[PDB]
């Protein structure tokens, strides 16, 4: 749960986030730092290097897919579990991506955001953020509770 | 780790040269913020924004890290009265040193955004990961 | 999700769990395995050793407590959610344990019962208890999300 | 691991002796039972009861294991090949290592009861949660 405080820093830090390229860092991020993610992702091309993974067009696709997903989760904070129950039942019971990976990408994503805004990145909007993505980790992960 | 790793380790936190208080002392307002769980382990403390008693925390996990960064092939030699505290005195949860790399990973971000490339974040990661496991170690 | 003859399995087995062991047994092996553990137990008394902790009476009066918790979410398996709700207010708000420790308790019972039981805790029996176990840690886990 | 660790997790394989195979197969049949979602890094395996392919697994698994004990103290060294498998080729979750440590703790406790004290149950999760890292490392 945010207070309105929270809910007002995140609204107008979201508004600035570029979406064509924060989702693609963050799925490419991902990938590097944790790279037994990359088993769910053989069909994206060459994953190779840090390099070949951020400048992989179908890793920026996806990666603009989750942040409107992201986004759709923002507009809605408290029908995250109804927000996405599709993707859960995708996440889970077709791709059988282990809940651990929600929580790993949802700090990966905080990172990208604190490297994007540097000192706008405050600490009590991260503590608003790290509430907004520990709420879509468990949105999405509700299929295996 | 690898070689890579630590090289990139070396020359990311040589770049945080003189903040390393400082650093340390966001990453654990940051921690205390987002977590506020993480505030038990410290009741004597005053964790308002902008305290000394912080500050100095701040300061000596900086360092403690700066030791480990010139020690890291002989990381569990240099840091063992570290672990031996925070394993047998503190028994902190483990995931609490997750929580922590996860601030310190934010705070870099944040402040040294041309460092902070994707191989650098997965070669810090992995330090603060090996730390995190060398300071649980007595358990 | 149990089926009915998983249900029928899990019963059985328990009805010859020795009510008054089984519990200390699981909460001295915690304490054992996961030191950490006894930052939540400073007033039991001696724990500085194996033996010393599996000696305890306050852990072992304890450890009957929790395995009549077991018990009753056991009688209730399709109500777990209330069952727990006031020891999950309990161990969240006041105790602030965190969520991975009831998993490790689960998973210290599950091997608890396997060292007492032998040969008869067969894998569809222990897929049985590991879901029962699963069920509870996130019932009682409930207030984190 | 403490040098306590290594001498108990010694004994205790070495009590396991040539029923390694038999309960390496087991702890796979207990793993696959009680999380199906580990059998996807399986597709071209028989996994059904009984079965041989889970039989040599289990065998593979044990021997590894084995070598691993026989090898405590140069353990990264010891099982250079298999972590790579498992990191680059296979890149399995982390979890799973958790998993498949846990069906392996199961197993010895119904099948060694004097054996498995608390003590050496602390040790031998303590080594293989050691063996996972090791088999991760690559990451
Ligand atoms: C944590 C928050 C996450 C969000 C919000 C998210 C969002 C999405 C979205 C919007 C799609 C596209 C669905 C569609 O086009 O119908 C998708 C698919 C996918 N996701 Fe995620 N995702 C998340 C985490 C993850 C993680 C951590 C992994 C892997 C480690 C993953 C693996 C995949 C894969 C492989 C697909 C493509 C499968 C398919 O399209 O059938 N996701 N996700
Ligand atoms: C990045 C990993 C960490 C490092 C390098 C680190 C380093 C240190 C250092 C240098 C000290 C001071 C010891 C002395 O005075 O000689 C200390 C104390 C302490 N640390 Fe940590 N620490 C880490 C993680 C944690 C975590 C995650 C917690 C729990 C939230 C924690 C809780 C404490 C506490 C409670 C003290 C004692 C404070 C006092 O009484 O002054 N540490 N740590
Ligand atoms: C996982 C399943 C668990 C169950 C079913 C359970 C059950 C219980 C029960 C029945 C009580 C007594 C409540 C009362 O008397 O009013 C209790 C209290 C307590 N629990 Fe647990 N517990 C679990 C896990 C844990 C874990 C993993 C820890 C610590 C790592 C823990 C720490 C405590 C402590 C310290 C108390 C004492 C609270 C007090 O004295 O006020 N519990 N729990
Ligand atoms: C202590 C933990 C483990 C040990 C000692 C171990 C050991 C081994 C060994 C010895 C092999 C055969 C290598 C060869 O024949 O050259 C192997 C292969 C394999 N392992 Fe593991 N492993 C462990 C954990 C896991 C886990 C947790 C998983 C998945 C959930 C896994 C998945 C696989 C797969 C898919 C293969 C390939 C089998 C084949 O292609 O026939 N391993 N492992």
């Amino acid at each position: 749960h945010l207070t309105p405080e929270e809910k007002s820093a995140v609204t107008a830090l979201w508004g600035k986030v570029n979406v064509d390229e924060v989702g693609g860092e963050a799925l490419g991020r991902l990938l590097v730092v944790y790279p037994w993610t990359q088993r769910f992702f053989e069909s994206f091309g060459d994953l190779s290097t840090p390099d070949a993974v951020m400048g992989n067009p179908k890793v920026k696709a996806h990666g603009k897919k989750v942040l409107g997903a992201f986004s759709d989760g923002l507009a809605h904070l408290d029908n995250l579990k109804g927000t996405f129950a599709t993707l859960s039942e995708l996440h889970c019971d077709k791709l059988h991506v282990d809940p651990e990976n929600f929580r790993l990408l949802g700090n990966v994503l905080v990172c990208v955001l604190a490297h994007h805004f540097g000192k706008e990145f405050t600490p009590p909007v991260q503590a608003a953020y790290q509430k907004v993505v520990a709420g879509v980790a468990n949105a999405l992960a509700h299929k295996y509770h | 780790l690898s070689p890579a790793d630590k090289t990139n380790v070396k020359a990311a936190w040589g770049k945080v040269g003189a903040h390393a208080g400082e650093y340390g002392a966001e990453a654990l307002e940051r921690m205390f913020l987002s977590f506020p769980t993480t505030k038990t382990y410290f009741p004597h403390f005053d964790l308002s924004h902008g305290s000394a008693q912080v500050k100095g925390h701040g300061k000596k996990v900086a360092d403690a890290l700066t030791n480990a960064v010139a020690h890291v092939d002989d990381m569990p030699n240099a840091l063992s009265a570290l672990s031996d505290l925070h394993a047998h005195k503190l028994r902190v949860d483990p995931v609490n040193f997750k929580l922590l790399s996860h601030c310190l990973l934010v705070t870099l971000a944040a402040h040294l955004p041309a460092e902070f490339t994707p191989a650098v974040h997965a070669s810090l990661d992995k330090f603060l990961a090996s730390v995190s496991t060398v300071l649980t170690s007595k358990y």
